């Protein structure tokens, strides 16, 4: 019974946990936690190198500003006053 | 030539076996559980049945004193009585007013039922396999009925048939059970010579026909009324008839995996649990080269009507190219579609049509004609019924 | 028969869903080898 | 009235009906089998 | 009063308990093992015995050919000799030279002697195990048969004995055995239809008076001899009759334990290992008020005689001061030391002599006469014999 | 009955024996605490 029509999209996807399941859909739910904490990740790192390339020009003196911008979003914001 | 396969153990499903013996063109065997016996190896506590309370005529002593001796009776109970004055259809039946005695004695003994109506207090120990099955070698159904220990032998149609040994080892029986005709009771039953009053074992024999009982029913003699010839007693009601009222659901009704519980010998018929292995010894004279046979083609498949279901729910139209006329073996080489077909018959420029049975909604499978593999897309659509009334792979 | 575990189908549309994570654990594995990359310039740098 | 699961756990339920009544009863994959009297068992399994 | 001991099991060493029924004066009781049986199922797979090869008259066709018909019997070989030209008494029994044959056919079967001589091969499950305990109460030796389960309870002079539960379950017998008239061997057999030519079940059948039978001899009709009627064969010699001439010993000769090995039905006999507790209902009929015994005092022990055997190789003499004339019961207060006296008569100023069994070579002892108790001094000798043949403590 | 395990006679020899055993043990015990005694007598001048 309990039909498990395809989509869609997803949808459908939801309607397959009654087919063959207790779990299948809280294990695919892992995945995706896992999947956000990749990205998340990702983008903590990509900070933190985003940071290891306005070093060098961190201490002082004209030059960028300049390359701030194009500059990944601080850059600038930061060149100034 | 000695194929080897294991199915698991479950009655009503078909299961489908591809033989191929190397030179020779493949062969698609049908298999399916009919039934599958569990027979418990039993030994004999004891039995129990109704009591009888053997009461003799009450010896009145008249001007005098009577004395109890004591007997080795089951459950003997003796009492004399002073200062009766008993009477009768002409009177008193003693001159004296209260130098008068009764003997009371009494015995427990097995009921003239005990050869008929009684319960068997049994101890099972260990089990063994065998079942019959069926399977259909070259294009008919046949009935195999064997033990499924491995050893048991079976010949149907020149070909060698090999059941089990079972994978497991359940059994809806415990340790300890007792048996009534035709129902079996998962019972904690008292042990021999440790029965209590009113309750199941309140006696307790060897066999029906058996000499020595055990007795232990509460059989207190009372003093007789005014003026009475009569033995009045306290005793705890037959245990055995109270536990045939109530005793509840036997084991055919309360077993898992939809046992089916038999007697004379007592075992379970048809219970789903675990693997078995069958192995059958095909003769070389079912056998046909494979340079007998024709080879194929250009090969296409096209799937017009498709519904995941646990019946065969599907169609598939393949289209082929032979090298001569003769027969050649069908047989999905994915564990997901199974094909109804075993063999179809070939010739050049030509199609057939195939009947199978999947779950998944987009299928995408092999299927092996003859020696040559095509692949066949298919995207099936739900049944109407959620609940099946047959089971499937 | 049937019953058994997965996956299975439903091809395309699975992989429609599919595509659409790790790709972004790709790039911050690559941001974060670069930064590294960067670091190691400064290193040298000094 | 009886009646038991065709699986693992048979839960079995028994009551003797005397007046009109109407009964509900779950049918699981594995079977449900319902013996209403001296008739034969009802066996009864639900469709995907 | 329930008094419950364990003692081990061991068949022929008297062991003594002391009874301590508080208020009441003790009881000495001695137990000794008689026997231990041990009987345990067994279903019968099949019956092997000697092979009948039932060959008749071979069918000679004279200027012609004659056809093989396929039978369905065990061991069923057919041939047909093309140029025969047979001769007999008169002459030969044929007219054309060359244009002849002969069909020579052939079946096994089981033997006239099957119903006598035969080999059972059994499938041994579970054993039950039944006895045999000597008790010396109140002056004299009783004997008590019942199963070591620990419910079986047996009632001897108005006090109820239960045996068991076994500590221990070994049993000589394998889960497989083979029984020929007197002797069974522990013999891993072929299963039923899978039995090999020349070997053990080269013929297998259900029982000895059984239908249907399954035979592997390895029948082969070879060509006849020059002018000669009969048909010649190449067979296996009955695996049988070779068996019995290489079993080797039985279980009788080969089991550890110095087990006895009985049929009809099969069973083991006398065998050691393990423990068995005992539990004694003595009747409260048999008990005696402390209040009504007496005392003792100043007591010395002197031993004039010291062999350490396994038998009562020590002589000790007692001397004694007594309040009054009763009975006093005698124990030795050291595990080393046994008595063979379980109660004495004392008076007042007088002694007593009492048999001793030791293993140790200075040996220091207390003996507790009635409710008092003195030490012995011993300096026991060793014995003539290094070796034995009764048990010991 | 026997069959037992000892130790068991022969007393006096016995004594003999085992007297000469540990005695050495007790006096390397005593001069070990004596020279701890010493040594914080010293720790206590100093």
């Amino acid at each position: 019974s309990t039909n498990g029509t395809a989509h869609g999209h997803p949808h459908e996807i939801i309607l397959y946990y009654y087919e063959l399941y207790p779990t299948m859909t809280v294990v695919i739910v892992s995945v995706a936690s896992f999947v956000l904490l990749s990205m998340v990740g990702t983008a903590v790192g990509m900070c933190v190198c985003a940071r290891r390339r306005c070093i060098t020009p961190y201490e002082l003196t004209p030059g960028a500003t300049v390359p701030f911008l194009l500059s990944l979003l601080c850059c600038v914001r930061t060149t100034k006053a | 030539y000695e194929h080897v396969t294991v199915i698991p153990n479950t009655v009503g499903v078909p299961y489908k076996t591809l033989v191929n013996r190397p030179g020779y063109s493949p062969m698609v065997l049908e298999m399916e559980l009919l039934s599958v016996t569990l027979e418990p190896t039993l030994s004999l506590d004891y039995i129990t049945c109704e009591y009888k309370t053997v009461i003799p005529s009450p010896y009145v002593k008249c001007c005098g004193t009577a004395e109890c001796k004591d007997k080795n009776l089951p459950d003997y109970s003796c009492k004399v009585f002073t200062g009766v004055y008993p009477f009768m259809w002409g009177g008193a039946y003693c001159f004296c007013d209260a130098e008068n005695t009764q003997l009371s004695e009494a015995h427990v003994e097995k009921s003239e039922s005990c050869k008929t109506e009684f319960a068997s207090a049994y101890r099972a120990h260990t089990a063994s396999a065998s079942a019959k099955l069926r399977v259909l070698y070259q294009g008919n159904n046949i009935t195999v009925t064997a033990y499924a220990n491995g050893d048991h032998a079976v010949t149907v149609k020149d070909a060698k048939f090999i059941v089990g040994p079972m994978s497991s080892a359940w059994t809806p029986f415990d340790n300890k059970i007792v048996v009534y005709k035709g129902d079996v009771y998962n019972m904690d039953y008292p042990p021999f010579g440790a029965g209590r009053p009113g309750q199941f074992g309140d006696i307790q024999s060897r066999t029906p026909e058996s000499k020595d009982v055990y007795a232990n029913t509460q059989l207190v003699l009372q003093r007789p009324a005014a003026g009475t010839v009569h033995v009045p007693y306290s005793q705890a009601p037959s245990g055995f008839k109270y536990w045939l009222k109530e005793r509840g659901a036997s084991l055919q009704h309360t077993a898992p995996f939809g046992c089916q519980i038999a007697t004379n010998p007592v075992r379970a018929v048809n219970c789903a649990v675990g693997n078995m292995p069958i192995s059958i010894d095909i003769p070389e004279a079912a056998f046909t080269r494979v340079v007998d046979a024709p080879s194929l083609t250009d090969m296409s498949c096209e799937v017009p009507a498709c519904t995941h279901s646990s019946d065969f729910g599907g169609v598939a139209i393949i289209k082929y190219a032979a090298s001569k006329k003769g027969k050649c073996a069908v047989h999905s080489m994915t564990n997901a579609v199974t094909i109804r077909e075993a063999e179809i018959e070939v010739e050049g420029n030509s199609q057939l049509q195939i009947s199978f049975s999947t779950a998944l909604a987009s299928a995408e499978f092999r299927v092996q004609v003859c020696s040559t593999q095509v692949h066949c897309a298919a995207e099936c659509h739900p049944p109407k019924d959620h609940i099946v009334n047959y089971p499937a792979s | 028969h049937t019953t058994l575990g997965v996956q299975d189908i439903s091809t395309t549309a699975m992989s429609w869903v599919q595509k659409i994570t790790g790709g972004v654990g790709l790039i911050v594995a690559v941001a974060a080898l670069i930064l590294i990359v960067v670091l190691c310039v400064s290193f040298s740098r000094h | 009235l009886s009646y038991r699961n065709m699986g693992e756990e048979p839960n079995y339920q028994e009551e003797w009906v005397m007046h009109k009544k109407e009964v509900v009863l779950t049918v699981p994959t594995e079977g449900l089998e319902v013996t209403w009297g001296n008739n034969e068992p009802y066996k009864y399994w639900p469709q995907l």
